[PDB]
């Protein structure tokens, strides 16, 4: 299967036509997405298969072919880029200053950008092109808009 | 049955479009991985 680093669409044929259920990141031979996109199911890349390796419903993350590789963090100060891959539309970088999710277990960066649910798993980048987390898990505000965490996993 | 299609390189792009605000929100994370607004 295709193992080149980069951003990938996650598609299903189990509905009408081909439907984009989300996005993810191939890095060091590991495929990274959000748990709610695949629900932990296997994936096809050509006639190659990608089996789940690690996942956690609470973090809403899953890795394929190996352990989670993405370890960069939001600095807490600088503007970042959502590399949005919307359904049927080209990858487009959107630059934003993350707000904060305040939780009993600590603060998490958050990005206030509206995109369809199929964009779940698009990566968030720092100025050096490092993935600081994924887009697609968060909260719907009064505006009817979505604010997503910057979801990141742990590298062991 | 789900499959992946490459969509691009992962790269910072100078003079992207710039947008979004920076809200500070009190949130709770439940065991099913769903965030909710605390007020
Ligand atoms: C499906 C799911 C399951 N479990 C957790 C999170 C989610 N994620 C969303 O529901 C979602 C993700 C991105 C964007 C949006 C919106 N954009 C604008 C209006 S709501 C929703």
């Amino acid at each position: 299967g295709e193992t080149t680093d980069g951003v990938y669409r996650v598609m299903t044929r189990r509905l009408l036509g081909s439907t984009q259920v989300g996005v993810g990141v191939m890095q060091e031979g590991v495929f990274h997405t959000m748990w709610h996109v695949t629900k932990g199911a296997a994936l096809r890349s050509g006639e190659g298969r990608l089996d789940p390796y690690w996942g956690d419903v609470k973090q809403d993350l899953v890795s394929y072919c190996g352990p989670w590789k993405l370890d960069a963090a939001w600095d807490g100060l600088s503007e970042v880029q959502l590399l949005a891959v919307p359904p049927g539309e080209r990858a487009k970088n959107i630059q934003t200053l993350p707000g904060i999710f305040k939780t009993k277990d600590g603060d998490i960066g958050a990005v206030a950008l509206d995109y369809p649910a199929g964009t779940s798993g698009s990566p968030i980048l720092d100025k050096c092109g490092r993935v600081i987390g994924l887009y697609g898990n968060g909260v719907v505000i009064k505006n009817g808009s979505y604010v997503s965490a910057i979801t990141q996993g742990k590298r062991e | 049955d789900m499959y992946i299609e490459r969509a691009g390189d992962i790269t910072w792009e100078k003079d992207a479009e710039v947008t979004g605000n920076s809200p500070r929100l009190d949130v709770a994370l439940d065991e099913s991985g769903d965030f909710s607004l605390v007020e």
